[PDB]
Parts: structure tokens; sequence; C-alpha cells
């Protein structure tokens, strides 16, 4: 929803989201890399976090 | 004939004195070559024994070593990186019997106590041709050793069995050995290297040292308890070394542990000396010997605490000094000293003296006037001793000023009667021996004395009618001018305090009432003023608008590249790529060419670029991955793959340094194949860039090597088919474009350590392909790192480990003001070390200068700016302290991070930061960042989190690494297919190569389409391509008046453009070439076959010489202060008009 003032509200759920998908998609890009494994494991562990 | 005599007896000493620096060397080399037994030289410091390391080699054939020193300080808490161990215990078991040569000893490794012969004697074994010994009793007899069992043997202490077959690495030789064990009994001893992994040849006999100077096995584990448990105390905690290795894995700091495990007091290594054995002394002893000892037991009462770890008493671990001094009474002694010993037996003083003072100048006419003088004058025999073939060159030419071209001797006695004789080695000064008559004129003799001074006293013509001879009668108020800042009212005496002293000092009252106060004692730097104008003088403001003139701000997208990069991919996605052709032997053939093996990233690696690079897609590939992993023999077989079809790689690198190792190196890779390489940037001379650009352009190069002088608009390859950018970050986006705009289809291949994040991002999203490397292919050894509040005894306790190690030290101020003081302020720090500034705005020859005393070890310390994050990377250089890590770039921290290392060495780098709640959070941020993911190949994950620290910039745009909204990834792909339909559709030609076409119309004003009047860019393009292209007046306001209908009136920008394009029609048809008009005026330039009258020009420039000039028949620079744009383009449209009707 919008606040009048060209902005919008926050709506949390919406930036929880946002951060899974956006993890989630690196996840999916270092694995179609054949990545390492330091690389792929932090990022796996911050998916689990988010 | 001798000089002295060799001493032989318990403890007498033979005195030898005069000499001076670089003949200490020939002084041991005489010793070394004239007595029977092994030479033992006791260096007063580590440093100067590496030092000598290299001159004993230049003065004599015979075998010289050192005894590796543990690179850690007294009870310090790092392992020796046990490869320094596999060079040190193997001198330990030839030290007791060697006949001849000289070992070079420091004084710390001098008192240290080592493990007694019944150890080493003991864990050592032989494993000849014949016995029968089987396969897996010699393993566990290994394991009993304590060896590791790895199946990629590389390094020391490490040894595999597979079936019959074995192998090892005894840490005694420096090769490994392979076994092959049948019917339980040796076979062969085969040598196969760490590289070619195939039999060298084959011996019949070797031997076998145990794993490290103290036993591992569980008796030697029970008998460390039992005696920790007599001497200290136990506490259980999984950090308490007790039971941690109780748990059986060694720690950090274990080797501070010595005695406890070898259940008897430990030999101070005098018995490891043979019995004929002859020391010879440096410096003195006395107080370097008693001073590491002061140093051992103050740092171990500063750690003789944290009973966590407790540690030992000093008595027992190393020698005290009245017990060396005794135990020295057993070996004769012989002390070299530099001063005039007077008189006694056993002494004897050699004439050695100094040199006079060689200096040579380029300020005087005859550089070489001191040189010339002293060698004609001089009556014996002169060396000069180069220390690089290379250099010698430099003497040649030099020595060619006075015609003087000496002999190549090897042996210093191959010196004759008189002459000039050079020589290879590092020794450093010369010297005059008076019994022979010897010269010795060393590199740095000619080269003595660092210069720092820029300019002074440029108005200080004190005695003008104006200074008023500073009479100090002056009534308050008559207007004064200080030649620092300006005119102003002087207001009289005051008297301040500035931190608790009194002052006198002269008000003066500058505009808006700043006042300004000046010493008494600084009167020379006030004056009358000088106008005449006592009562009419104006007020000028202190120091001026420095930050104020800083509120500009806009500069409207000057041009924008929205509507630009969306063309270049249209170009690169519309036409398919170039298909290349690779032939598995030719190819291999150069596979082979490489003398090393690649591991298996660089060969995931290498088969993505041969892959990609074979097929007829357009290649756009990141290397990515961290410093020192072998990125370069990547592009180095693409460029092979590519100039096999004969297709002009092109090697792009952000730097001078970089491209000059790019030219050498793939010149002396490229020794064998038939192929032309060449380097090119501001290092070469426009006479040899004329050259060279004409070569390519016939396409004689093949690989050209260069910094930004390639995207100069001047290069022009006759087919271009592989650009190889080198560290893609610090080249900013439209330097990766100016190259790709030329060909459309280039097969890009861009290496990096760290990616920018919009390049990681628009790799991260399938446009760019992307491959990490790992795995770095030697062992590699990481370079840790620390972060700590800044602290003036960490600091002093890091320098300190690097300079009593052996190495130098990168002091990273990243200042220029303040630089000048950090020197002291760190020599007063630590009087121990040898510290000198460089920074970027030196000279540019001091700083070469610094730079090759640097790789010559001449000074430890180097309190540096950023320059060094080009890197010209020398062996000893290995600890880097940051002095602000504060504020840094994350990019440049794990870069600067990557600069030490490069050897068996480890490193450091720490990351000194103030206090935590004073730094930024972003930097904060980048702290943990560096903090935590510490590990080899960390190189991808710093910018992987840099990502989403900064956030990916505009796709489409420049400035990379921006938190801008701007368009996101769905939208880009529609733009870029519509651009590809739209191109593919009609015959439309590019927009960049119908600049081929264009005239340079440059007026430095914003003239373009802005993207508010139109927010669509391919439309905005469309119209680019349509006002460009088009030739006619009429056209011209056709598309104006298309504009009126679709988007209405027209803003200045677009009226400019469509000008601009009005202009370049009739421009075209007079033939000029260029013009530029700018704020005070510009240059015209026509063509060859033009229309420009002569007599007209002759009447403009005899009318209006001060707003017209021709330099040369056609570039005619005007001079006219074009305040408005719109007065600019009245005047060349009036010009150019007026020029139409003399145009004959
Ligand atoms: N198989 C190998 N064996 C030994 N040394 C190697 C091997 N591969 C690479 N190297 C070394 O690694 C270094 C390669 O670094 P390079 O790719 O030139 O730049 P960067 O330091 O950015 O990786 C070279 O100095 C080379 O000697
Ligand atoms: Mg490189």
């Amino acid at each position: 929803v919008p606040l009048d003032g060209g902005r919008f509200a926050t709506s949390d759920l919406n930036d929880l989201y946002r951060r899974v998908i956006n993890r989630n998609n690196r996840l999916k890009r270092l694995l179609d890399l054949a990545a390492p494994d330091i690389i792929v494991r932090n990022e796996k562990r911050m998916l689990q976090e988010a | 004939q001798y000089r002295y005599t060799l001493p032989v007896k318990a403890g007498e000493q033979r005195l030898l004195g005069e000499l001076t620096g670089a003949a200490c060397a020939t002084l041991v080399a005489e010793i070394a070559e004239r007595h029977a037994g092994p030479v033992v030289l006791i260096a007063p410091d580590m440093q100067n024994a590496l030092r000598l390391h290299d001159e004993i080699s230049q003065f004599t054939d015979q075998m010289v070593m050192n005894l590796a020193d543990w690179e850690t300080l007294p009870y310090d808490s790092f392992s020796p990186h046990q490869d320094i161990i596999s060079s040190r215990l193997s001198t330990l078991y030839q030290l007791p019997t060697m006949q001849r040569g000289v070992l070079i000893v420091p004084v710390n490794t001098l008192m240290q106590r080592v493990c007694p012969h019944s150890f080493l004697h003991g864990h050592a074994l032989v494993m000849k041709k014949g016995q029968r010994l089987s396969r897996d009793a010699l393993r566990t007899q290994l394991d009993s050793a304590g060896y590791r069992h790895v199946d990629q043997v590389m390094e020391h202490g490490e040894y595999a069995t597979r079936g019959a077959l074995l192998d090892l690495f005894p840490m005694g030789s420096e090769l490994p050995y392979r076994l092959d064990f049948f019917d339980d009994e040796i076979d062969s001893l085969r040598v196969f290297d760490v590289d070619s992994q195939r039999t060298l040849e084959e011996v019949e006999a070797i031997n076998l040292l145990p794993a490290h100077e103290f036993p591992t096995d569980k008796a030697a584990i029970e008998l460390f308890r039992s005696q920790w448990r007599d001497t200290f105390e136990v506490k259980r905690d999984p950090e308490h070394i007790y039971q941690q290795v109780s748990k059986g894995t060694l720690p950090a700091g274990i080797e501070y542990w010595q005695p406890l495990f070898f259940s008897e007091p430990l030999p101070p290594l005098f018995s490891y000396f043979p019995a004929n054995t002859l020391l010879v002394n440096t410096g003195d002893l006395e107080t370097s010997a008693e001073r590491f000892q002061a140093d051992t037991l103050a740092r171990f009462e500063n750690r003789g605490v944290d009973p966590m770890r407790p540690l030992l008493p000093p008595q027992s671990l190393w020698l005290r000094v009245d017990e060396l001094f005794s135990e020295l009474k057993n070996w004769p002694r012989v002390q070299l000293k530099t001063e005039h010993l007077p008189t006694k037996a056993a002494n004897a003083n050699l004439g050695f003296q100094k040199l006079p003072d060689l200096a040579v100048q380029a300020q005087q006419k005859a550089p070489l006037d001191a040189l010339r003088k002293f060698l004609e004058t001089f009556d014996g025999p002169v060396v000069f001793s180069v220390e690089s073939e290379g250099r010698r060159e430099a003497l040649g030419e030099l020595l060619a000023r006075i015609k003087i071209a000496p002999q190549r001797i090897m042996r210093l006695d191959e010196a004759s009667d008189r002459g000039r004789y050079l020589m290879i080695g590092a020794a450093e000064h010369g010297f005059v021996d008076t019994v022979r008559n010897l010269a010795l004129i060393c590199e740095s003799d000619l080269l003595g004395e660092r210069v720092a001074r820029r300019r002074q006293d440029s108005r200080r013509t004190i005695n003008p009618d104006t200074l008023i001879r500073n009479l100090a009668e002056l009534h308050i108020g008559q207007p004064v001018v200080h030649l620092e800042h300006g005119v102003g009212r002087y207001a009289g005496m005051t008297t301040l305090e500035a931190g608790g002293i009194t002052g006198e000092y002269l008000m003066l009252t500058y505009a808006n009432d700043a006042k300004l106060y000046v010493p008494v004692s600084s009167l020379h730097l006030i004056s009358r003023y000088a106008g005449g104008a006592e009562e009419n003088a104006p007020l000028h403001k202190l120091g001026g608008d420095a930050w104020s003139r800083a509120r500009q701000k806009a500069a409207e997208k000057v041009r924008d590249v929205a509507a630009e990069l969306l063309d270049i991919y249209a170009q690169r996605a519309a036409k398919e790529g170039f298909a290349f052709k690779h032939d598995r032997e030719q190819y291999q053939l150069f596979c082979d060419s490489f003398p090393f093996e690649t591991t298996p990233d660089q060969a995931q690696a290498i088969n993505a670029v041969l892959s990609d690079m074979c097929q007829p897609l357009a290649m756009d590939r990141l290397v990515c991955g961290d410093v020192g992993f072998g990125k370069t023999e990547v592009a180095m077989r693409a460029a092979f793959l590519a100039v096999d079809n004969h297709k002009q790689v092109a090697v792009l690198v952000p730097t001078t340094l970089l491209a000059q190792q790019h030219y050498d190196n793939f010149r002396d890779r490229f020794a064998n194949w038939p192929v032309r390489i060449e380097m090119i940037s501001r290092f070469r001379s426009a006479k040899e860039q004329t050259q060279i650009l004409a070569e390519v352009a016939e396409g004689k190069i093949d690989i050209l090597i260069g910094t930004h002088k390639l995207l100069q608009s001047d290069v022009k390859f006759k087919d271009l088919g592989l650009l190889i950018v080198d560290e893609e970050h610090r080249f900013g986006v439209r330097h990766k474009e100016r190259i790709k705009a030329m060909r459309a289809n280039v097969d890009i291949l861009t290496l990096t350590a760290t990616p920018i994040p919009r390049t990681l991002n628009m790799a991260m999203s399938g446009m760019r392909d992307l491959s990490i490397i790992a795995t770095p292919p030697a062992r590699r050894l990481a370079v840790k790192t620390f972060v700590r509040e800044y602290d003036s005894m960490v600091v002093r306790e890091a320098i300190l480990r690097e300079i009593l190690r052996g190495g130098q030290v990168y002091y990273l101020y990243n200042d220029v003001e303040n630089i000048q003081k950090a020197a002291e302020r760190l020599a007063e720090l630590v009087p121990e070390a040898r510290i000198a500034i460089g920074h970027g705005q030196m000279r540019e020859r001091e700083l070469e200068r610094v730079m090759n005393d640097f790789h010559h070890q001449r000074f430890n310390v180097l309190v540096c700016t950023t320059i060094i994050e080009t890197g010209i990377d020398i062996p000893t250089a290995n600890t880097i302290i940051i002095e602000r890590a504060d504020h840094f770039g994350l990019a440049q921290l794990h870069q600067l991070r990557g600069r030490v290392g490069r050897s068996h060495h480890q490193a450091y780098a720490w990351l000194l930061t103030p206090h935590p709640k004073a730094m930024t959070t972003d930097a904060q941020k980048r702290l943990e960042a560096i903090a935590s993911l510490e590990d080899l190949g960390a190189g991808f994950a710093l910018a992987t989190h840099d990502l989403e620290i900064r956030g990916a910039g505009e796709l489409l745009g420049e400035e990379q690494s921006g938190s801008m909204e701007t368009i996101g990834f769905s939208l880009y792909m529609e733009l870029l297919e519509n651009a590809v339909d739209a191109l593919k559709a009609g015959r439309e030609p590019s927009l960049e190569d119908l600049t081929s076409q264009q005239t340079e119309v440059e007026l430095r004003m914003p003239s373009l389409l802005p993207d508010d009047f139109i927010p669509d860019v391919n439309t905005r393009l469309s119209f680019y391509k349509r006002i460009a292209s088009a030739k006619t007046e009429n056209e011209l306001e056709e598309i104006k008046v298309e504009l009126i209908d679709r988007f209405g009136l027209l803003p200045d920008p677009a009226r400019t453009l469509l000008d601009i394009a009005r202009l370049r029609q009739q421009a075209q048809k007079l033939g000029i070439r260029k013009l530029e008009g700018n704020e005070k005026g510009g240059v015209i330039e026509f063509a060859e076959k033009n229309h420009v009258n002569p007599a007209w020009l002759i009447g403009l420039l005899q009318k209006q010489p001060q707003h017209y000039r021709l330099d040369g028949p056609t570039r005619l620079k005007f001079i006219q202060d074009l305040s408005e744009r719109k007065t600019r383009i009245e005047w060349v449209r009036q010009f150019m008009r007026e020029l139409e009707e003399n145009a004959i």
C-alpha cells in the first residue's frame, strides 16, 4: 500500500520473500556453474538462514 | 702468498681490521679457499647473514649454506611451516662431517638448543637396492617416523603406497623417490619429478630423516605428559595444549616445547660442529647475543602469563650468553672488525680502505668525471662486479662514454697488474686493497645518494620598496600582504597560547573578519601593500573556496550510454561469432612446451575456453579466481589457439607494468613458436608507435599487448579475433566497449581476481559465462591475516617479526602529506628498521630508484601508498601492514592481501583498524567479510559478498557497483531481442560504424536526446540512426517535425543534436574533417582536397590574428570567448556559411 508520497509501505513479508528468492537464484546459478564446494556451502548456509 | 695466519687452538683469537663493506666476503672467501676445515661464519644478525649468503658465492665456488631459522620470535605462536624444517635438520645431518665449505649462522640460531644426535641418528635410516624389507613394514616404519600418507605427494614429509608401488619424499634430500616393492623387498630406487611424475633415473641407496625436530609417537607423547605433570600444571580445556596433544594434534606454537619431548637437556649444537672447525665473527657478538637474550626474557615475562599455554624458562630452551661465551672457547675464532686495531700478535690490520667518491651526476656536463679521473690515475687492477647480466649492459655504454671495455673474469685472483675487469655477483660497496692495490667499484658506488628536494624561495626578493624592512612601526589598520594568503588589514600585537606555550602574534583581519595570526618570529612572511592603495586596498578571504566551489553538480549526461551499450550488445547478438579450428597434436605441442602440469580446475577452465572458443558463438567468459592461481596460462593457451588461425589476439591490461609483464612472459613462452608480439604504452616513443600501428594495420603483428593506448581510436586491426582483458576491475565501462565497438563479434575473454558487482551480476544472470578457478598448482601456502585495533606494540612486534626473519615489510599509509611524518614516527617506534618512503607523487625516477633499492634489500620497511597495488613483487617482502583498513575497497584489500607471498615463506597481512565505534557500518561489514572467509580460493567469495553490499549498477549503462533502481533483467532481454529484430530486418548499418562516416563535431555540450523527453530507449536509438544517416537539411527538419508530432517540443540538447547534424552535412560537403569549439575557442581541420579559400584565410588571419591562427595548412585555432553555446553555434554557423561562398 502507498504512503501517499510516491512511496509504498514496507510489508515485511515481501522483504523476507525477496531475500529468499535472491538467495535461491544465486544458489541455482552456482549449481549451474559447478562451483567449488566452499562458496556453494556458504550460499546454502545463508539460504537456510534466510 | 698469504697475508695472515690461520689459528688452530682451543679459544684463541685472530683480529683482522681496517675492513669495510663487501671485503669481509673476500676475506672469508680466501679463508674457505685456504683452510682445511669447515668454516662457520656467525653473523651478528640474520638480516646481515642473508646478505652474506649472496656475496660469498660471488667470491668463491666453495659450497655454502645457511642454517634455516624458524621465522617466528622466541615464544611466538606459529609453527615454522615445516618446509623450513626440511631444510634445517638436513644441515644437521651433514654438520657432523663436512671437510670444507662454509655455513652461515646468525646468533639467534647459534644459541638455540637443538635435538640430540640420539633422536636424529636413531630415526634416520637407509634404503638400498637389496634389502629384504617388507612393504607395509616400511610403511609402518614411515608411520613411526611420523610422515604423512597422501596420494598426491608434492611437498616434504609426504608418502604414498599403492599395492606394490611406493613413493616418499625424504626430509633430508630434495627430490622424491619411488620404490616398487616386490616379494616384500625393495627393487627400485627411482627418482621421479614433482612435475613430470616420471622416473628421471635410478639410484642404488638413499637416506631418510624423520618427521621433524622432535619425536611424535605415543611413547614420546606419554613422556611429554609425564614431564608436563612434573614441571607445569594441567587444566582441562580443549585449547590447553596439554590435553590438546593428549588428543594427538600438535598445536601452533609447539616448537617452543622442545625440551619436554626429549627427557634430556638439549645440546647447544656445538657438539654438531666437527672437531677441527674454525669460527669467524662479524661485528660484535657480546652486544647482539645479549640484546637477543634480553628480548627473549622481556617477551617471556610478557607471555609468562595466560596459564592456558604457559611457557618454559629460557635457561633450558635457549643458551645464556655467559654459557655461549664460555663454550666458544673450544673453537678458534677470527674476528673481522671494521675498525683500526692498534697492534699485537694474532692481530693483523689489512689495508682494505675506502674508495674515493666516484659519484656520477648529469648536472655537470661530464657525468663520469670522478670515474674517468680515478681510473686513469690508478695504478692497479679495477673490477666492477655488476649484479645482473642485463645490468652489465648498463656498464657497457656508460664505460663507453670514456671508452672503457673491461674483461670478464670469474675469480678475483684473475686480476692482473693493471686493467679493467667485470664479473657477476651481489656485492654492494667497493674498496681498495693496498697490499695488491685492487679496486672494487660496485653498482651502488656510482648511484650513491638518494635526493629529495623540489623548490624554494620564488618571490623572496626581500629588498623591494614594498617589504617595509620589517620596521614594526606601522600604525594599526594599514593594509598588509601575506605571501601565502593575501591582502588584509593589520590589527596589532596579540598574545595567544598554542598548547601550553605563550606567544605574540600579528592580528590580520581579512574579509568577513576571519582573523589570521602569524608569529613575530616569522615577520619575513609580511610585506607592505605594493599597489600604493593603502586607503583603497581589497580584502581577500583566507585560503579561498576550497569546498564551496564544489557545490556545482549536474553537467547533464554529456552523452547518454543507455542508448549506446544497447546498440553494442545488439551488434553482438545479431551477428554470429567466428569459427576457430583446434588441431589435437598441433595444439598439444603447445601444451607440451608448457613446462608444468595443470590442476583439475585449470583443466576445467581450459576445456570450457577451448570448447566455447572453437564454436561459432561469441565468447563472453570470466576466469575469476584468486591471485597466484595460474589464470594467465589459460589466456595464453587461448591466444595460441587464436594465433593458429592468424586472428590477431589483443591483450589489454590496466597498467604499463602489467603490460611489460605480459609482454616478456608471452615473448619468452612463444620464443620457440614463430610469432611476433609487442607491448604498447607511453613507454614506447611516438617514433616507434607510428611504426607499430602501421605494422598492425598490414597485419604483421599477431599479438599486441598494451594499456589504454589501444582504445584511443587509432589502432586499426586488420582482423581482430580475441580480446583478452586482464584485471577487469580498474577498467571502467566503455573502456571494455571502445574495443568491442570496432568489431561486433569479438570473442571476449576477461580474466580477473575480484569482479566488480555489475560484471559479477551480469555473469550470474547467464549473460556472461563464468568459470571459477581454485586449487592452486603448487601447494601454495595461504597468507594469514589479522584484524586488530591499531596498537603501537602489535605493529612493532609484526615489524620485528618480519625483519629478524629477513624480509621486507609493506607499510601501507595511503597518504602523501602525512607519510613524510609517518616515516620518522615509525623510525622512532622501531629503531631496528631501515625505513624509506615511496609514493605516487615522487618524481617517477626516485620512485624506480626506491623500487630497485627494494629488490636488493638495501632497506627493510617501505612506508608506501597504494602504488604497490600494481606490485613489482620481490621474494623477501612478506608482511603487509595496512595502517587504515577502515576505508579501502574490499577488492583492493583482497588484492593487496595477495601481493605478499610468492615463496615458501609464510606471509602475514595485518589489517589495522581504528576503534570499532569509529569506523562506518560499511567499513564494519567489509571487515568481517575479509576476516571470516579466509582460506584458499577466497577471491570469488569476496566479490560475491561485495555484491549485495554495494549492489549491481545499472545494467545498460556505465557506473558499475551501484544500488540504483534502474531497468530490470526481464526488460533488458526484451530490449535486446527487439533491437536484434529491428537490426536484422531492414538494411540498417551499425551506429559506431557510421561514426566512420561521421566528422568530429565536438563542442563539449549536452547534445543528445534526453531520457525524460523520450522514455523508451529503442525509439531513441532509432532516432539516433535516422538523424545520423540523413543527408539533407529538409530531411533533418522532417525528422524535427516528426519529433513535434510524436513527442512535441524539443529540449535544448535535442535541437543541438539536430543542428550539429546540420553542421555535419555541409561540413562533409566542405571536407571539414574535424572541428572542435569550446568556451574560449577551438580548432577546425579540413580535408586536403578542400575548398578553403587561400585569399579568404589570409584575409581572416591578417585582420584578426588574436582570434584566428593557422598552425598548418588546414588546422585553424580560433580563440573566441564563446561563453554561451548559443553564441558558439551562431559563430560557427555564420563562419562556415561565409566559408561556402569562399568555397571554390
Ligand atoms: N603447474 C604449475 N606449476 C608451477 N607453477 C605454476 C603452475 N601453474 C601456474 N604456476 C605459477 O603461477 C603463476 C601464475 O600467475 P598468473 O596467472 O600469471 O597471474 P595471477 O597471479 O593473477 O594468477 C606463475 O608465476 C606460475 O609460475
Ligand atoms: Mg594476471
